[PDB]
């Protein structure tokens, strides 16, 4: 039982919004060690990591849409290039492609996922 | 009082490119004046109206890939404040903002003496950035008038950049300008003063 | 919408001891330039920080009883705006201002350049009350951004002086610098703003 090398999206906040990241170490006490894909490493409990990847069709996300501003969308595909995934996200009826770090959810949604991908 | 994550300067250094940098600067003063003759100011700290219609802090996003925070710091102030430069001695803390975007807000703190604070005011209202980037600057008063509620707990009540309400009562709180004691009774006015405002409409 | 009563001026001045009478500027110029390259800034206004945390216009309470209505709002004016008088041409509207207490409230209103409005901002940071009653000025973000809510929405869920607020929007729209649908989305967004944020 080890989650070392798990890729997860996680908040390092308690009230913060989920980001995509791995599992590094299992510091114990239910707390691990996750390094987000942007190179932040923090101490985060388990009720906070989401063990999903990729996040699941249908699911609602927020996106970075043309690199300047987030919005609400909702997943319609996977796909990976090169090691790199990109979700296609609908939005208002039109689909784009993002990036693995453009893609997080809120609060609200990801706590909507803790019973069935959460680690607490 | 609202609160973000902090997080050491070093390990700021190592957040991926993925991250922006902001950084600004809170510019305050003993004041020995009364207003009316009878209400001590105590502190006088700059803020700013923004473009967006916000206030915050003087500065801005920094390009830190071949310059030091600092650095980045005067040239946002520069063109902001047209004042002089601020150093590593004046960084305070440095704060994961809210998302969802990705930014660490650093935060310095300079007392200056009340003669170089309006020295600042005068060189701001001639700097390239007022009337684009910067609408105007603002002095934060510290006092509480009879009715508990004109002054420091009105000026809470308007419309920030989350980052820098933040900002302003945490750096309140440690550089021992405000009792805490104080500045959660000041909040609380506002947050009621809110409170009813909306509900009337 | 905040709508004060109006009354003509001579209506204000046959108005008992009971009442107060103040008096406020609205200084404004064309603006011909471009925000980021993009967004027009049509027009820029002047408000202040006020002692009190709120914002408003420059000027004050004046009494009658030793000022006229422009010798008392020149007097207020010269201490904080420097070199600035206005006259009885430049009076636009008088509003009754909210209980309990009974106030009139006289808006007066003159179009400067550009280059003017900024030597008023030079003469304002070595006025008198620069630091005591004035605690800056500020220029009111006509434009709204890309998000709705950047610029002229988020100024307005500020916290003002109520009749200040109310000066503004009625001499925006007489003014010829707002039009009516283009005040109202502003300040539907800002109220949505204080919703949403108070919530959170």
């Amino acid at each position: 039982n080890s989650f070392v090398g798990l890729r997860v999206v996680a908040k390092w906040s308690s009230n913060g919004y989920f980001y995509s990241g791995k599992i590094t170490r299992d510091v114990g006490a239910g707390k691990y060690k996750l390094l987000f894909d942007d190179g932040y490493e923090c101490d985060v409990l388990g009720k906070d990591i989401l063990l999903c990847d990729p996040i699941p069709l249908d699911t609602e996300v927020t996106a970075l849409s043309e690199d300047e501003y987030f919005s609400a969308g909702v997943v319609k595909g996977h796909r990976k290039e090169s090691g790199e995934l990109y979700y296609s996200i609908e939005k208002e009826g039109q689909r784009k492609w993002y990036k693995r770090m453009a893609v997080i959810l809120s609060l609200e949604q990801g706590n909507r996922l803790r019973e069935q991908y959460g680690l607490g | 009082v609202p609160e973000l994550k902090q997080i050491s300067r070093v390990e700021a250094m190592r957040l991926g490119p993925g991250w922006s940098h902001s950084c600004h600067a809170m510019l305050y003063a003993a004041n020995p004046g009364q207003l009316f003759g009878r209400i001590p100011m105590r502190f006088s700290v700059l803020m700013q109206m923004r473009f967006d219609g916000l206030l915050g802090f003087p500065g801005g996003f920094v390009d830190r890939r071949f310059w030091s925070l600092e650095d980045g710091l005067n040239r946002v102030l520069g063109l902001g404040l047209g004042c002089l430069r601020l150093t590593e001695a004046d960084y305070l803390s440095s704060h994961l903002t809210e998302g969802p975007h990705r930014v660490v807000a650093h935060l310095y703190a300079r007392q200056l003496t009340l003669e170089q604070l309006h020295a600042v005011e005068i060189s701001a209202v001639h700097s390239r950035d007022h009337g684009l980037e910067v609408l105007g600057l603002v002095r934060v008063p510290l006092y509480t008038q009879k009715d508990r509620v004109g002054g420091f707990p009105n000026f809470l009540s308007n419309a920030f950049v989350s980052t820098a309400k933040c900002q302003l009562l945490f750096a309140l709180k440690v550089l021992n300008m405000m009792p805490e004691e104080k500045l959660v009774e000041a909040l609380a006015a506002a947050t009621e003063k809110q409170k009813k405002a909306l509900e009337k409409l």
